[PDB]
């Protein structure tokens, strides 16, 4: 039976491996967009042959779309996983990290590296990276829907995307590394990016169309030895997109005032942890410095990647930045990967140079690991954390809304709160009490002026012991 | 046992998914796509048509 | 904190068996574990880290598989360089938490000569008369001495000490001490050892007496 | 390759200071992101104490050590110490410092895997109250008793002695096989003591020396005892005088 | 390994196949229904409000299509695979028979009996008796496309299905027979039918909608004993259908003259044989007098079946009769089974009481068996040959086109001809020589103001040694 | 070598087919029929809002 | 059960009429919708020579016997004959009747799978320009070279006869044991003769009777020949006449 | 018309044996096949109709499969009562053509007893003088007889007779007749025949002279 197993079975499985996992959701996803693109052009033919003459899904606009201000604690939260319609849910022997969820006017984008067997050590077995459209089911409740799908030749030399849309394409920038994670292999990384656009209304034989992968020939950097992006989304300004970054200071040039390290109502922090926590490891010789990559589309056939450095308050080590286009003026999420263990995120005053008016929050914080726990501002070396993003969901009472992990070290139970800047008002318990987690991606958009937001959720499954990203549509309800 | 199961409900039905996923199904969804084109062409020179304003001025 | 229980406690296995180790967690790591042997009056040596990673000379008869909660340490082909004691490590979070240990033997059963010895004179001129009963080259380690003076059973003045498995015949050797004063020596006659083992199918017991020589 | 060595006190009276040092040789600790400290008492499981950063100087301790351990830093000599504080007698272990190592994978994930790579050689420390005393030998002359199949059994008694440990040896380090050195025990007074014999064939009784070496260094005494049968005929030649 | 395949292979590649071939290919064909259903919502819509004040598929129609009308030995058919999009080819252990393909304005019907191992004494696995859609691929060809695929719950009971269109649904009659084939087990047979009606547009939760099996209480038979459908497709009368059929008088009552019966210029033949003839054995009890059921709707929820018996005018045994409306007459197909070995189709003169005006055609035979080979006209006693029908294409000259197996005895070599009533025209070989074939249903239409035609011929594969209905999209073409 | 290749290359990926054939592709099709009712519910109302014609006689 | 059974002449000179007759009981030929008949030269293998329906008298017949095959009816005495006409040696064949089979799957397919299930009993019919003649015999007496390994063997040498077959048995059909009665073959002159033999103990030659028992029918003839072996004293007594 | 060859046209095999005969036709017929058991002086036998249907009567061990144009009688476990004709039929087209037969065997080697007869004075009374070389109990039948006459082969007078095989001991018997005139049988004075035979190593010939009784 060797023979019938490695000729009649073994073969034909992987044909079916190759249709119903590649080429047929490949063309449900292309029959979507055919679907949108026939609406969008006969929805112009109507326009334009019955403008007679005489002889969905959006992100937070400006309007007044009301939810629940007071708290509560009531389960007032009612989460819905739509995860299933995705490629989530490998085989049992897979984890997939490094994601990616990214929304702006409906089409998102979503990118995973597939790994096999642990989620550390593991070979990277692909890299989708694959934009779509958000939809509704039939029951008013959102759900994804990929188009356009694409893997990258060499799985092991892209890291750290950042994916931002761009006027019915998508414009997904990532990081090429032959010689491992550029934070990590930083003196040795070759200081080369790839910007891979994508087509979230793809068509069919859109060659050229869909992936026209750009070289980028010059990166403004400036002072900055290196610049990689690094964070999952970010917001376009008309023609110019601005992705979530870090660049590599090298440590002698980093001028920092000690005096400003906060050192005030804490005893166990010298003044000059401050400054070696801005690298990962206090000896580094470079320094993570969290920014922004403009990329303006009117430079020609051959644009500048132009890094944009941040504000130097409450200036901590470089994390994936998120900014995003809530409610018409960018908010920058600036995760917690040192000491400053409290949510680092606020509105965005200016975009170049960038100086972000930092909410002072005090009850949301992550679970660092060792030295800087939840709820820990005291200035302490470390790079530990995870990455727990909050989306502006209400600018008037300044209301934002994220899945957070309420635990002090251990990353696990992930709750999708809703919380003022002094006080949490209602929350979630998304999964059982000891369900560990990572990495948590909220976005809210509009869909049919009721707010929900998309929550990517990195759970690790019991069962069959690897991480999935777990999305979470919850609708920020409005009565109490 | 192992054989008669594997030629019984494994052989015949892997190469049922086979002709069912590479077959039948790709071309369904094509001529779903050719469905979309023919509905889309359609409505929209029925638009062309019966949806035409003239009249000279009085 | 995170406790780590580990299953067995003191495994034992001949030469070339299949050794599983496990170490159950309280709150769930996710791979953040790492294993540990032990080498009698040697400092620890990492194995098994990420709780799937053979490590760059651990030989590949050390394996290692489990996430979560339960863990395997699996040893394929047991080997006599591997007869220690085996800790695991979670990394976690802090405080880096070790399991009680898992102590690993050579399953080769053989039964004791058991010796016994009176008190020296030099001795029972330094007040004191410590009798000594040696049970040597056994196997289990685990077994069971009484004290009998004058076939009665004596409790509260026993101490034991059994040496560490040789790697030469791959038994122990145990030593048990009665300590006893000079005259309550002197108030007895016959000072005996019980011996119950497992190679030994009757309880051999050696005695002595105080007048005899 | 870095090579760690501990020293300090073994001898330690109760709710004191300990004063360890674990001096690192072959790299400096202006490297190495994590410096460790893990003891392991005897009889029971290791457990991990703190860190120090080497670079910086804050610390991490265990949260059933918290208000007692100090982990003090030297960047010059290249030394790292330890302060346990009110020492009981269980914190009875072996002081083990270890370079610690981080395994960072993914650098969006800054959890890393921890483990520790270099171990010092450990060094044993005993809380006790005792003083240092040399060792007591008395040697376990064989008999007609310690006879089994052909073998007898002959040894020393080392008896109330302080501190660990005593380095017993059979006949100028001449004889191996059938030694067993066994480990002390420690007493009610508080004072050490072990028991060491060697198995020998019964038919070289009265042909070869036996003689136990002990040397314990802490107290300076060297003691060389002979072990032979105990005479038998000497006690009952009680003269007649007629 | 008797685990594995038991538990964590064998019931989840059981879940495979029922959803990739029933509930994939039934919610793709519900997705084209929902297509389709949307298209005629927006088109009525704007046909209301867009039609201001002031203050595809179909059959042969009346529009002369010009064809080629000029005899011709050159290649000038081509033969088009159209099989692909059906549930044709199962695998290599499955024998397909009791076919039908019944066309009508645009809406196919598609049944077949799908057996196991051999192609006679094979157990009945299941009965697809499923409706669609017939379209145009990227090529101006046309091509199946099934919506609704419905089976009857007991395979072994559900004989001869004659579909009939009629009015955005599909009525499907067949005949219930515990007793096994009601011809061969004529005087055992419950003498019951069923019809099933089915929606050619189906719907989300259509329930009583798609699939509602009628009853029939009332059968109209008249003189004869029994009633069974019998053969491929029918027409509509505006609300009342046509199903073609066979109905079993018991020979004692069966009056015939024999001097009508043409000995004339033959000599082997008694006129003894055309009475004979008429069953398919010459002492059986009943005699199959080929058809129409009259089933008029407006009867009210208990309709009435009713048959029509054809006229006597070169009368032999009844065959799969098709009636089939082409160019607004319906022209009546009539198959071979009996010594009357040329093609017998011809236009209707009336329906009720049949009367067909059969066409005087000596070129176009099928192959018999044993005693009435091609080209048979001597009176003899048989009940061999196969179905090989005919579609009128041409009425102005009177050409029709078909699949005919070119081959006096040996059923094998499918021709698409396409002929006048004493010359074949041009001729396409869909396969090679010794092909050997059974039952081939030509069903033509318009395409664009071209003349396609559906040919489902039973092409026995030699490779898997099973017969399967190849389709054959031929284009009737212009230019000779 | 049966039993890693009914593990490796069975086992695995036809968990992952069943995956994507009872999960995946279905909820595919089923939010897909969803576009088609949206985007027939958005032309409906964009010709119910921009084909309408009204004017008084002069 | 329908039985089928032959009849005909087995002599039938060349150039003439065959006329065979299968009768049929056991069930009536207005039923069977077919009925035919096969035949099989010996030496080669079966074919078909063409059927008749019972109810009606078409027929059909094999195209390499179109021209020569009539098959005629009598529904009263419900027998089907058969007329092959110029005859050859050629056709030199068992003509078996055979009941004819149909099995019709899926009466819209009326191409029956075809057999046949109830066959008659058969009939050798050989064509021969030879009259009826009754056998020849003389014993293959047993001889000195006649003997292998302790076995001696005798027989009947039959020879010049027509038609088939003779029924040879030994003595009286008592001797069953060793019997091996040969197929005959035909001479070159036109006639039939085999062999028939029995193998016997070489130490019952001389106790034992052994006479082969020839029947041959059509000639009515009954040849009983006794065998012998061969005296070889009576010729080497020449007297001499003194 | 359809021409039916089967291979091999005879077969030899023991009994329980797999015995596959084949029928290759000439057009493809689709299934239309029938498989026919002809014993020795019966009436066939229908076994194997529509080339895959084991009929009613015949035995578990006969199966058949195969359709087009190659096709299978497959006899699992053979058995003394089996040992016949097999032939197939076609059913597709009129005329039904029959193969040309397979002729099965029991395969147990014998090697024959050789025997010679002279021919009787009678017969010498009759005209003619027929040599009967005798051949019994032997294994295959297809052998090799050559006739010797004063230690020259003659061919042009021979004629053979081999019976069909027993149901005994499953071996055959041969009969060679060597027909020859008076005056001829007069003209020479030893009669020969050779017998080459697979059980026989060397060619047993088996004579005797005209002048020796």
């Amino acid at each position: 039976l060797a023979d019938k197993i490695g000729t009649e079975i073994g073969p034909k499985v992987s044909l079916i491996d190759t249709s119903s996992t590649i080429t047929i959701p490949a063309n449900i996803g292309l029959l979507g967009s055919k679907i949108s693109q026939s609406t969008a052009s006969i929805n112009e033919n109507v326009n334009e042959k019955c403008k007679f003459t005489l002889p969905g899904v959006s992100n937070l606009v400006g309007l007044p779309n009301n939810i629940c201000l007071q708290k509560t604690s009531n389960q007032i939260l009612k989460p819905k996983l739509i995860s299933y319609t995705l490629p989530v849910v490998g085989q049992s022997g897979t984890c997939i990290t490094d994601p990616l969820l990214a929304m702006d006017e409906g089409y998102f984008a979503y990118s995973h590296l597939e790994r096999i067997g642990s989620c550390s050590r593991g070979v990277s077995k692909q890299r989708i990276i694959g934009v779509g459209e958000v939809l509704d089911r039939g029951d008013e409740v959102p759900s994804l829907f990929m188009t356009n799908v694409w893997t990258p030749p060499n799985p092991n030399t892209v890291y750290h995307c950042s994916a931002v849309y761009n006027n019915e394409f998508y414009y997904v920038l990532c990081a090429v590394s032959t010689v491992g994670d550029p934070i990590l292999n930083s003196t040795y990384w070759s200081g080369s990016l790839m910007m891979t656009r994508l087509a979230v209304k793809p068509k069919s034989n859109g060659g050229g169309y869909n992936q026209h992968q750009l070289a980028l020939r010059s990166i403004e950097k400036g002072r900055y030895d290196k610049v990689m992006p690094y964070g999952p989304s970010g917001i376009k300004q008309g023609d110019t997109l601005y992705f979530p970054a870090v660049g590599f200071l090298v440590r002698t040039e980093f001028k920092y005032n000690d005096s400003n390290c906060p050192i005030t109502k804490c005893q166990y922090s010298k003044p000059e942890n401050c400054r070696l926590s801005m690298g990962i490891r206090p000896n580094s010789h470079y320094i993570l410095r969290s920014g922004l990559l403009k990329y303006n589309l009117s430079d020609g056939e051959n644009p500048k990647v132009v890094f944009i450095e941040i504000s130097d308050q409450r200036l901590s080590i470089g994390s994936p930045s998120k900014i995003y286009d809530s409610l018409g003026q960018p908010v920058f999420y600036q995760a917690s990967f040192s000491w400053d263990t409290m949510i680092k995120f606020g509105d965005v005053l200016t975009v170049n140079p960038l100086v972000v008016n930092w909410r002072n929050n005090t009850v949301i914080s992550r679970p660092g690991q060792s030295q800087c726990p939840r709820f820990n501002t005291c200035p302490e070396i470390c790079w530990e954390g995870v990455y727990n993003d909050a989306f502006l969901i209400d600018r008037i009472n300044w209301i934002s809304a994220g899945v957070f992990l309420d635990s002090n070290q251990t990353a696990e139970n992930p709750v999708f709160t809703v919380f003022k800047d002094n006080e949490i008002l209602y929350r979630a318990q998304l999964a059982s009490e000891d369900t560990n987690a990572q990495k948590t991606i909220t976005n809210c958009f509009l869909l049919k002026n009721k707010i929900w937001c998309i929550s990517l959720v990195e759970i690790y499954d019991t069962g069959d012991n690897v991480i999935r990203p777990k999305l979470f549509a919850v609708k920020i309800p409005e009565q109490c | 046992g192992l054989a008669d199961k594997i030629g019984t409900e494994i052989g015949p039905k892997v190469s049922l998914i086979d002709t069912s996923s590479t077959i039948t199904i790709p071309a369904n969804i094509g001529l779903l796509g050719s469905k979309i084109s023919q509905s889309t062409a359609s409505i929209n020179e029925n638009v062309n048509e019966k949806c035409k304003f003239t009249l000279p001025p009085l | 904190d995170i406790q780590m229980t580990q299953s067995p406690s003191s495994l034992s296995a001949s030469v070339g068996d299949r050794v599983t180790i496990t170490c159950r967690a309280s709150q769930g790591i996710i791979d953040y574990l790492s294993w540990y042997q032990q080498k009698p009056g040697k400092a620890p040596k990492l194995l098994i880290s990420t709780a799937s990673n053979l490590e760059s000379g651990v030989p590949s008869r050390f394996s290692g598989s489990g996430s979560g909660t339960e863990f395997t340490l699996t040893i394929s082909s047991l080997q006599p360089e591997d007869f220690a004691t085996y800790s695991c490590l979670q990394g976690y979070t802090t405080p880096y938490t070790f399991g009680q240990g898992t102590k690993v033997e050579i399953k080769t059963v053989a039964a004791p000569s058991v010796f016994i010895f009176p008190p020296s004179d030099e001795q029972l001129k330094s007040g004191t008369a410590s009798v000594v009963c040696l049970l040597n080259n056994f196997y289990p380690r685990e077994a069971k001495v009484q004290w009998k003076v004058d076939n009665a059973l004596q409790s509260g003045n026993s101490q034991e000490s059994v040496t560490e498995q040789d790697s030469k015949d791959s038994t122990y050797s145990l030593s048990s001490t009665l300590t006893l004063s000079k005259a309550d020596y002197e108030k007895h006659k016959v000072y005996a050892c019980e011996v119950t083992h497992q190679g030994l199918s009757s309880p051999v017991t050696k005695s002595f007496n105080r007048g005899e020589c | 390759q870095v090579q760690l060595q501990e020293s300090g006190p073994g001898v330690v009276k109760p709710s004191e200071t300990l004063s360890l040092t674990c001096a690192v040789s072959g790299g400096s600790i202006s490297d190495t992101y994590r410096w460790s400290w893990i003891r392991q008492p005897p009889g029971k499981g290791l457990e991990w104490i703190g860190y120090i950063y080497g670079s910086a100087t804050s610390t991490y301790y265990n949260p059933s050590l918290s208000s007692r351990v100090t982990i003090s830093k030297d960047m010059s000599k290249n030394q790292f110490s330890l302060n346990l504080n009110s020492v009981t007698a269980a914190d009875t272990a072996v002081y083990y410092c270890a370079r610690d190592y981080q395994y960072y994978y993914s650098g969006s994930y800054p959890t890393p895997h921890n483990w520790f790579d270099v171990w010092g050689p450990g060094v044993l420390v005993t809380v006790s109250s005792a003083s240092t005393k040399g060792p007591s030998v008395f040697p376990l002359a064989p008999s007609s008793k310690s006879t089994s199949g052909g073998t007898a059994a002959l040894g020393c008694l080392v008896k109330d002695y302080f501190p660990e440990p005593v380095t017993v040896s059979w006949n100028s380090g001449a004889l191996t096989s059938g030694v067993h050195t066994f480990p002390a025990v420690l007493q009610s007074s508080g004072l050490y003591s072990l028991s060491s014999v060697v198995t020998v064939p019964s038919s070289g009784l009265g042909t070869q020396t036996y003689i136990c070496n002990v040397n314990h260094k802490p107290s300076n005494t060297k003691v060389d005892k002979k072990v032979e049968p105990k005479s038998c005929d000497k006690t009952h030649h009680h003269h007649h005088h007629h």
